[PDB]
């Protein structure tokens, strides 16, 4: 399953 | 065996017809089984692996819910990378991601991986401690500082750790007759006259899986590598693989020549001949 | 960056005359990942055509397969046309069932 936002945030 | 799963994210602009399209696909080892398209009618996160299937509708539900906000960020990061390289607003730009985990037999994880390229060139990457970022430039550099005093990294990690791996470890057993047991190739030797005095020998290794595989010819049992055509491992759309090498050799000498065939899926590595 | 694509036509089983199979063409290898392909049966193109998901490489190089079901026979000619930023002129691949 993918990793969620929050963290991964914007370049 | 060791295992892997992994993300492919593709972000393109298009600036004058609309937001940049989103897709997103998901790999275990050499097998898709999901994927997102943002042009899609109503877009959702599909299936495309049968042991993926029995994964619940809260599944499909949060999945689909993550790539619509990725596709959001992506467009975001699409800007903002714009600005750091001073590029035009009129031109179309690419922003690829690639992230997920390797693990080995017991489960463990061995290597986990986040990275980033802006019109296909490295721009940033988590390093194997899983603790700090490579910077391809000062644009980058611009994201590096940012994530650092946002500590984006500790949150990757967790996934990487966490989630990656659990999930991973779910689809090798869901799905452990497709993706823990190597399909061997189905091989034969081909034979096309050129003229009278040469003939080509194509060795086939069909229907295999995973990907990977070693094919050669040898004559008198020694690599003929300087005179074989290889051609590039390819799908053939049934989630198996084809591979062919071949050998242009003279008539009447084909006896002196044997293709070796090195595949996880055989129990011992083959040799063949023309017969 | 710009990569050329590198382009495969085959058959998903191998051919047999009068019997259902699959065409294929897969384009590798190439960014960035606008990219045209069409199947061509005598010339012309073949309308239900589909492809796989849009996917890359651990170089960010891009990938796809087009595929569509087709019969084999004996006179019938089939090829894969490629358009991309990287090629001056279409790249046309003639199926042969011997690779
Ligand atoms: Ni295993
Ligand atoms: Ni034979
Ligand atoms: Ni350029
Ligand atoms: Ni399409």
């Amino acid at each position: 399953r993918p990793h969620e936002r929050n963290g991964f945030t914007v370049l | 065996g060791s295992h892997s799963m992994r993300y492919f994210y593709t972000s393109v602009s298009r600036p004058g017809r609309g937001e940049p399209r989103f897709i997103s696909v998901g790999y275990v080892d050499d097998t898709q089984f999901v994927r997102f398209d943002s042009d899609a009618a109503s877009p959702r996160e599909e299936p495309r692996a049968p042991w993926i299937e029995q994964e619940g509708p809260e599944y499909w539900d949060r999945n689909t819910q993550i790539y619509k906000a990725q596709a959001q960020t992506d467009r975001e990061s699409l800007r903002n990378l714009r600005g750091y390289y001073n590029q035009s607003e009129a031109g179309s730009h690419t922003l690829q991601s690639m992230y997920g985990c390797d693990v080995g037999p017991d489960g463990r994880l061995l290597r986990g991986h986040d990275q980033y390229a802006y019109d296909g060139k490295d721009y940033i990457a988590l390093n194997e401690d899983l603790r700090s970022w490579t910077a391809a430039d000062t644009a980058a550099q611009i994201t590096q500082r940012k994530w650092e005093a946002a500590r984006e990294a500790e949150q990757r990690r967790a996934y990487l750790e966490g989630e990656c791996v659990e999930w991973l470890r779910r689809y090798l057993e869901n799905g452990k007759d497709k993706l823990e047991r190597a399909d061997p190739p189905k091989t034969h030797v081909t034979h096309h006259p050129i003229s009278d005095h040469e003939a080509t020998l194509r060795c086939w290794a069909l229907g295999f899986y995973p990907a990977e595989i070693t094919l050669t010819w040898q004559r008198d049992g020694e690599d003929q590598t300087q005179d074989t055509e290889l051609v590039e491992t390819r799908p053939a759309g049934d989630r198996t693989f084809q591979k062919w090498a071949a050998v242009v050799v003279p008539s009447g000498e084909e006896q002196r020549y044997t293709c070796h065939v090195q595949h996880e899926g055989l129990p011992k590595p083959l040799t063949l001949r023309w017969e | 960056i710009q990569r050329t694509p590198k382009i495969q036509v085959y058959s998903r089983h191998p051919a047999e005359n009068g019997k259902s199979n699959f065409l294929n063409c897969y384009v590798s290898g190439f960014h960035p990942s606008d990219i045209e392909v069409d199947l061509l049966k005598n010339g012309e193109r073949i309308e239900k055509v589909e492809h796989s998901d849009l996917s890359f490489s651990k170089d960010w190089s891009f990938y796809l397969l087009y595929y569509t079901e087709f019969t084999p026979t004996e006179k019938d000619e089939y090829a894969c046309r490629v358009n991309h930023v990287t090629l001056s002129q279409p790249k046309i691949v003639k199926w042969d069932r011997d690779m």
